[PDB]
């Protein structure tokens, strides 16, 4: 039920659909379902992680971007407060990655 | 309740953390969105299958484009 | 082996040896590139790591 | 690469003590840092020079957007004379077409 729910205003998000019996949301929903019962992934480790977000850190440093890197180690460090972590680490971290600009605007 | 809206605006903040972290990794992804995401892990899911999801859902949408 | 590197030491070319940048959605090789040269005697006490880090930035450049 | 290394040459090659070979080499790459624009107060002209790379880049097409063309007609000129060994005319009005528009691009 929630569950559905979720498939489903994820789908509506994402696509930008607005109408739940457009044929391409059925067409989505069973696309949803059929990767998500078909199970062969690997499951997510923290130690793989730990590397890649030191490395992410490290490219950041590299490449010049002295504040944005400090904000990535910093906004990580704030983050890792209060097994979750790791599952929205990786997922962000797989979706896209870094931008040509800084895209550092917070002035709190 | 007041100590469980409280943990209501705790959710909040940590959604305007990965909102700066959502930035500075160029994600289309927003808030509500990333709620719906953060559901799905209390259910337990693969990164690795939501992102194959999403990585199909997005780049169709520029296929009707 | 073609340049004028062959006529020195085979021990400081072997110090010397390349690496990547690790992988981003818009990679090119001109994005993704380096050399390193790690230590390999007591002269991580004269060369420090971050001294390399700096020695990398400005080879970026 | 030759202020920093004169004054690096000399503080390593006179100094009979390690630490002062240390804080030489030290304070080499850091002024050189300041030197280039890798720095992170001079960052915004660092922004500028990024700039500069970019009409590099597109200058290339935009070379090559005359010659994909210009040049691509005359082979097709040369095909016209295997045949006489009309449509030509049309290239000749689709130069009117395709010079102002590459010109205000330029």
């Amino acid at each position: 039920a929630q569950q559905e729910r979720d498939v489903r205003e994820l789908v509506r998000g994402v696509a930008g659909l607005q109408d739940e019996a457009d044929p391409n949301f059925q067409l989505a929903l069973n696309f949803a379902w059929s990767n998500f019962r078909f199970h062969r992934f690997l499951d997510v480790n923290s130690h793989k992680i730990e590397k890649t977000i030191e490395g992410i850190y490290e490219k950041f440093v590299i490449h010049s971007d002295l504040s944005k890197a400090a904000s990535w180690k910093r906004l990580t460090e704030e983050f890792l407060n209060a097994d979750a972590h790791y599952s929205i680490l990786s997922l962000l971290l797989c979706l896209s990655d870094s931008p040509s600009n800084s895209s550092y605007v917070e002035t709190p | 309740a007041a100590a469980a809206a409280a943990n209501l605006n705790a959710v909040r903040e940590t959604m305007d953390v990965l909102l700066e972290i959502s930035r500075i990794l160029n994600t289309g992804l927003d808030m509500e969105t990333l709620s719906i995401c953060v559901r799905l892990c209390e259910q337990g899911i693969n990164p690795e299958a939501l992102s194959s999801v999403i990585k199909e859902l997005r780049k169709a949408t520029e296929a009707l484009k | 082996r073609a340049t004028n590197a062959q006529f020195d030491s085979p021990e400081i070319l072997r110090r010397l040896d390349v690496r990547l940048l690790e992988v981003s959605p818009g990679d090119t090789g001109w994005d993704v590139f380096s050399l390193d040269y790690h230590v390999d005697g007591p002269i991580a006490t004269v060369f420090t790591r971050e001294c390399m880090s700096h020695y990398l930035r400005v080879f970026n450049f | 690469l030759e202020c920093s290394w004169d004054e690096l040459w000399n503080k390593v090659q006179q100094a009979q003590d390690l630490d002062h070979i240390i804080a030489a080499h030290e304070v080499f790459l850091d002024t050189i840092i300041s030197r280039c624009l890798l720095d992170s107060d001079s960052r915004a002209l660092l922004n500028q020079l990024r700039a500069v790379f970019d009409q590099i880049i597109e200058l290339q097409n935009a070379q090559d957007a005359i010659y994909r063309a210009a040049l691509e007609e005359l082979q097709r000129r040369l095909q016209f004379e295997e045949k006489k060994k009309e449509e030509e005319n049309k290239r000749i009005g689709e130069f009117k077409e395709s010079i102002p528009k590459m010109c205000s691009q330029l």
